[PDB]
């Protein structure tokens, strides 16, 4: 039997997270990982194209945040940015 | 007042168990929307001449009522699925409800 | 005799059917008709269960989406029956049809 | 009838009494003092008592220019035309401006030392001078608007003393609505409750009433819970400044004489800047400092923060826990079980429902600082909503918010939009190593710690006028 | 060596830094990636994660259900204008529909 | 082989009424039989494109989903 | 109100056109719910002995600080996401947004 | 700064007739106006994102192009 690597520990992390006495189905995992693969799609879809617009061959943080910013809509858009530059400025951090 | 009752008190206190005052007589209003009043507490607009409200001077009610609301009365016309039953009961209704004082 | 007003039982299928996740098409047909439209592209061709599943769901939604369009533009017209030009012109103006 | 000296039950003294086995208090004939609000119209049996507020209820620091004309007149400096602030006559901070002294009949401010003789601080909140970390940040934002006014008197020579003094109040105020609205109340609510009751701004509604709610103002006291019990001082190098590195919460209320005659507010603000706050937990709720001995310098007896804070709230009458949570919009429990698995502790709600004996008769505070966290968040989705629905009101209700169209010019706009509490401390401080982004976040050495020079200045180039 | 330390830990964050940096490594997006993209991807990703299960749980409690299920996530998603607007061509299987009736078919 | 009708006029007046339609006249099911014939012909047609491409007998959902996406009609819920 | 003003006034008054003293010093709150009092308009809970709230005693402030809030100090937890800052700003917001006077 | 109103009653009037439209009512030109000032807002917002990335001061035709096709408006002719 193949391992198939998907996105369910981590969504059943953050769903601990958030709700620690909320539980989850089989068909919500199925469409978590299928939000998360779409998200990840569209964004590093649109980094690559800034890249490629640009003349870079290298993704970097920037390319990313201008992608957020470009796909997601209003607050969210912002939330993310904000997010992930706490995120990367933590990891230079450690 | 009472845990346990029957019958409404002629006040109407502890009709709102959480807040007795609630529904009863001789209480102030509910403001729905905030009150505009001309120096913006108190005084009513038209009080002080000269004094102009969202920019345009303030009408005289009885100008507006002498523009917009006169009609000759024979031109009146009935309302044919109506009775005169209809605005009495709802005069009545409002006697119930409410009843703002004004001094003697 | 009680019969209901001819609009009181539509009212509480479109409230019954819009909290419901259920398929509100059979799945036996739905398949025999997937197996027959297939049959024109490639013969001797076998469906995972998820894949009709998913065509079936895929079907609903863009069918329940058609007729809130088709209701809406119904009532532009000033009607409430919903009419086959509703459809049509909505199936226009989404760009399937133009 | 007085309050402070007799427990006995006369208006207005509310005094708070005390139960058998008390930890403290060993005499129940004793009692905490306390006053009731004055009310919005006195000796009137037809109105429902309300409460005055003696502050505008914008984001317009008026912690610093005051609320009352008076007041604002006398806190300036009128023996120029260069638009400045009061500073002390008698006192600086290596070179710096003080905040000026204030004369009041009764002033605890000499209570705690009697030999230094140093009296209460006077700015635009007579609650300035409790606890040095509270004025340091007034003076310091006095000296960011007398930095201001510098600049803007060097910019533009022809502006008089009023146009300057109105300008810097100007910035200041955008600069306090920015830092709160962009570093604070993502911190407090959470992505979420921010997202949810704090939407991206549009434009000006005149119909947004921009007043403070009654249950704000204990709604708001959650910041009870994340006090330290104690007061941190650094030096130049971040490392504890001798004597007195840590000194207890109850030698410095109404100190004002820390601030004067020991080293200034660089060291508070490096302490504050450097020292990590106390998580709010459900059996860590606040703290014995201001629990068993708020105030015991300048009172009879100390005071109980938490005790008083529900012993307000039954005073001004606020509905109970489940009235707010059905308020909120959120589901209301009924037993022991509901409440603990609202609260995700059952001992706590077996806890709360020994004390109260019913979930509608929790106090708002209570019930608000005993709800679990939100996530990325320091207040309860109870908390989240009323503080959320307040800010949102208070933003979108202002006429004179910075980002309303009118207000600030673009180029303004654009110049404000880089602004920063660390900027401003190492503008008017002599600290030269501050904490990174999000300083409300940053409390380790010298991990999120940059030089000065690094941060960007505020341009003010926009402001010139020709 | 030392001990070893995940990137997701030294983030911050609970989504797979390694992971999302070896699907954009082998995705054919660049010729090369940097070391803060998977980061900050991670992050975005765990966000809206965190956003859409935290408004699923609360339409689950407000259906006095213990268990998201996909009628929870259809509900949250639908009811939100942001999240509404970035999945507006997509379809959740045995998610429903909105419950919305026009004015003007009512009695 | 006359399956389209399988497609009955109580099921389609249960479509309708989750769309919130209330009154629906007797042609509408034609119309949209037709409707749903050609949305079929169109996904399916590229579901088996995607089959013989990856030389199979069988048409997986995995197939189904990307003619969808391809079409932009993402699905959630099967991979 | 002036038609025309650049500036805050200091009072708060005149920056809402329609109702001046919305947000302006020395008013009343805003009350989002209705008070609940003892007797309904005045006097609070726990005022006169014996009165119970909704069919229970009203615990007394100190009794429940005591009971739950009450915890030793040396288990305190610090915070590695927050600062003293964030705490510090917290309190002068809330200087600069209200105070609630009491008599002297 | 009132440019909106640049975009003339005639204006609209032209790109109606050119719409196939008859007749014209007197409402129309407002909800055209604020229609083509959304549209102009979100195409001119995506446009102005390319050029931030690119740390340029001049917006260019092709980013505008991105910023169509972005939005699913591909335009031929201008720029590649
Ligand atoms: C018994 O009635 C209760 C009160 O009923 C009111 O009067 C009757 C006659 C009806 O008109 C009814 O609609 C009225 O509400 C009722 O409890 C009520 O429940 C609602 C819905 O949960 C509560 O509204 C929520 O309030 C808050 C705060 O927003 C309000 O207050 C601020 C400040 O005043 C204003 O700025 C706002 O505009 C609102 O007025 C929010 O949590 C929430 O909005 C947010 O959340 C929802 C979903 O969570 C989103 O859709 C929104 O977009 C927002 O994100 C709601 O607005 C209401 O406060 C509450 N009233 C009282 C007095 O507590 C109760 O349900 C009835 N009981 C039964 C068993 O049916
Ligand atoms: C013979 C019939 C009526 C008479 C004599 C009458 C007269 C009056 C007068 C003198 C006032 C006070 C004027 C003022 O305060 O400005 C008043 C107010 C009022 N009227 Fe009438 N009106 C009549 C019909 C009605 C009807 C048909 C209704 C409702 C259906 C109605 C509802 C009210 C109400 C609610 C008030 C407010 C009470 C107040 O202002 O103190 N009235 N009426
Ligand atoms: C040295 C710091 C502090 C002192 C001396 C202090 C003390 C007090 C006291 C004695 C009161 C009156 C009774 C009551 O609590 O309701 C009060 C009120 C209040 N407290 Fe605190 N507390 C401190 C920290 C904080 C913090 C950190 C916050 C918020 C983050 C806060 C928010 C409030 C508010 C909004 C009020 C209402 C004002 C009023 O009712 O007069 N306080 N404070
Ligand atoms: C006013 O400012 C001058 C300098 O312009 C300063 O010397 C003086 O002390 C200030 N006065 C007060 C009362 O703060
Ligand atoms: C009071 O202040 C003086 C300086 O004037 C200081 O020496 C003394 O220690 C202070 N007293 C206490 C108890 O802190
Ligand atoms: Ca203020
Ligand atoms: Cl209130």
């Amino acid at each position: 039997k193949t391992r198939k690597e998907s996105y369910a520990i981590y969504v059943y992390k953050v769903l601990k997270q958030v709700h620690p006495d909320t539980g989850i189905s089989s068909k919500a995992m199925s469409i978590m990982n299928s939000f998360v693969n779409d998200v990840f799609e569209r964004i590093a879809g649109e980094a690559s194209r800034l890249a490629h617009y640009n003349k870079r061959s290298t993704i970097t943080s920037r390319e990313i945040q201008t992608a957020v910013r470009l796909l997601l809509p209003g607050e969210l858009a912002k939330h993310a940015v904000s997010e992930g530059t706490k995120a990367v400025t933590k990891y230079t951090s450690a | 007042c009472p845990e346990q009752d029957k019958y409404r008190t002629i006040t109407g206190m502890c009709n709102n168990r959480r807040s007795p005052t609630l529904g009863a007589s001789n209480r102030a209003f509910v403001r729905w929307l905030p009150a505009e009043y001309e120096d913006g507490f108190s005084l009513p607009y038209g009080w002080t001449p000269g004094v102009k409200r969202n920019g345009f001077p303030v009408a005289l009610a009885r100008a507006v009522s002498n523009e917009i609301v006169r009609f000759p009365t024979d031109q009146l016309t009935p309302d044919q699925e109506r009775s005169l039953m209809f605005m009495q009961w709802g005069q009545l209704l409002d006697h119930d409800l409410d009843f703002t004082p004004e001094p003697a | 005799p009680h019969r209901y007003r001819p609009g009181t039982v539509a009212l509480r299928e479109i409230r019954r059917y819009q909290k419901s996740t259920e398929l509100l098409i059979r799945k036996l047909p739905f398949q025999r008709l997937v197996r027959e439209i297939a049959q024109d592209f490639k013969t001797d061709l076998r469906f995972q269960s998820s894949a009709v599943m998913a065509l079936q769901e895929a079907s609903e939604a863009y069918l329940v989406a058609l007729f809130e369009d088709t209701n809406l533009c119904a009532i532009h017209a000033k009607r409430v029956t919903i009419m086959p030009k509703d459809i049509q012109l909505a199936r226009r103006i989404r760009g399937e049809r133009a | 009838v007085n309050c402070e000296t007799s427990c006995v039950q006369q208006p207005p003294c509310f005094p708070l009494k005390i139960p058998p086995n008390d930890p403290r208090i060993k005499n129940q004939a004793d009692c905490i003092p306390f006053f009731r609000s004055c009310p919005a119209c006195p000796g009137s049996n037809i109105t429902i008592r309300n409460q005055i507020n003696a502050l505008t209820s914008f984001v317009d620091a008026s912690m610093v220019y005051g609320s009352e004309e008076p007041l604002a007149r006398n806190l300036r400096n009128m023996s120029n035309q260069l638009g400045l602030l009061a500073v002390n006559q008698r006192f600086q901070d290596n070179g710096r401006a003080l905040l000026p002294f204030d004369n009041l009949h009764d002033d605890p401010c000499l209570l705690t030392n009697r030999s230094a003789r140093i009296p209460c601080f006077l700015a635009g909140d007579t609650r300035s001078s409790e606890m040095p970390e509270l004025t340091s940040m007034h003076t310091l934002l006095l000296r960011e608007h007398n930095r201001l006014a510098t600049e803007l008197k060097s910019l533009n020579p022809r502006w008089d003393g009023e146009r300057l003094y109105q300008e810097a109040r100007k910035i200041v105020g955008a600069m306090v609505q920015i830092i709160t609205y962009r570093d604070y109340l993502p911190l407090v609510l959470g992505p979420t409750a921010m997202r949810k009751y704090l939407p991206t701004y549009r434009s000006y509604n005149d119909s947004v009433d921009p007043r403070i709610a009654n249950v704000f103002t204990n709604a708001f006291r959650y910041g009870h819970t994340l006090i330290q019990p104690f007061m941190f001082r650094l030096d130049n190098r971040y490392q504890p400044m001798e004597p007195n590195p840590r000194v207890p919460l109850s030698r410095v209320f109404f100190a004002s004489w820390r601030v004067v005659l020991e080293g200034g507010i660089d060291p508070i603000l490096r302490g504050l800047m450097a020292t990590p706050a106390k998580l709010n937990r459900q059996n860590q709720i606040a703290v014995d400092e201001i629990r068993e001995r708020l105030f015991e310098q300048v009172m009879r007896i100390g005071l109980d923060l938490p005790a008083l804070n529900m012993q307000r709230s039954r005073d001004h009458g606020l509905p109970g826990y489940n009235a707010w949570r059905r308020f909120c919009g959120l589901p209301q429990p009924e037993t022991v079980g509901q409440l603990g698995t609202v609260l995700r502790n059952l001992k706590l709600a077996r806890k709360l429902m020994e004390q109260y004996g019913t979930p509608n008769n929790i106090d708002i505070w209570m019930g608000g600082v005993s709800e679990p966290l939100k996530r990325k968040g320091r207040v309860g989705p109870l908390l989240a909503c009323i503080i959320g629905t307040q800010f949102r009101k208070l933003r979108d209700g202002d006429r004179f918010w910075w980002e309303n169209e009118g207000v600030f010019s673009m180029q303004q706009r654009q110049a404000l939009a880089q602004i920063s509490l660390p900027r401003i401390i190492c503008d008017n401080t002599g600290i030269t190593t501050v904490s990174k982004n999000n300083i409300f976040m940053s409390n380790s050495y010298p991990r999120d710690f940059v030089n000065c020079s690094t941060l960007p200045a505020l341009n003010l180039a926009s402001w010139r006028e020709a | 060596r030392a001990k070893a330390k995940t990137r997701s830990s030294r983030a911050g964050l609970q989504f797979p830094v390694g992971r999302v940096h070896r699907l954009l490594r082998k995705g054919n997006y660049a010729e090369r990636v940097g070391a803060g993209a998977p980061v900050y991807l991670a992050a975005v990703l765990e966000y809206l994660t965190a956003e859409i299960l935290e408004l699923a749980g609360n339409a689950a409690r407000d259906n006095k259900k213990t268990r998201i299920i996909p009628r929870h996530l259809q509900l949250a998603v639908r009811n939100d204008e942001e999240l509404n607007k970035l999945l507006g061509r997509v379809t959740i299987a045995q998610g429903g529909v909105l419950p919305n009736i026009q004015s003007v078919l009512l009695p | 082989r006359d399956n389209i009708q399988g497609i009955t006029k109580p099921a389609i007046r249960r479509l309708a009424r989750r769309g919130g339609v209330k009154r629906i006249s007797g042609l509408i099911y034609e119309e949209t039989r037709g409707v749903l014939k050609v949305f079929l012909e169109n996904v399916i047609r590229d579901a088996v494109t995607y089959t013989e491409h990856a030389k199979r007998k069988t048409v997986t959902a995995m197939d189904v989903v990307y003619a969808l996406k391809r079409q932009g009609r993402t699905l959630y819920g099967f991979g």
